[PDB]
């Protein structure tokens, strides 16, 4: 029974860490949307120029 | 001799050719600006989702 208990003790703290970590990662992708539009603009500009 | 005759004749008699920028436009892609600089959508606001989630999965540890 002690063996079961010890596992759960360590889990209780550490899971809160993962919880934060996941949301932090997601934030980076929000900012990635700004990046994505930059990628697009570069592609379009190069394409028109290539045709010229 | 003949070299000079051709050289002279060509150079002198043609030195303008057609060149309309407008005709060029038809043959190239148009620049138009990006669309949808849309800000991300916000979801899963409040602990409403969390309280629901703690309850929802019966197995919280087995």
């Amino acid at each position: 029974r002690i063996d079961s208990v010890s596992q759960l003790q360590n889990v209780a703290e550490t899971t809160k860490v993962l919880f934060d970590v996941s949301k932090e990662t997601v934030e980076l992708e929000s900012e990635a949307f700004e990046l994505k539009q930059k990628v697009e603009l570069a592609h379009e500009a190069k394409a028109v120029l290539d045709s010229w | 001799n003949v070299i000079q005759d051709l050289y002279l004749r060509e150079l002198k008699d043609t030195k303008l050719a057609p060149s309309t920028l407008q005709d060029a436009e038809g043959n190239v892609k148009p620049w138009n600006p990006p669309q949808k600089p849309n800000l991300p959508e916000l979801e899963l606001q409040g602990p409403e989702a969390l309280k629901a989630y703690t309850e929802q999965n019966v197995e919280t540890a087995h």
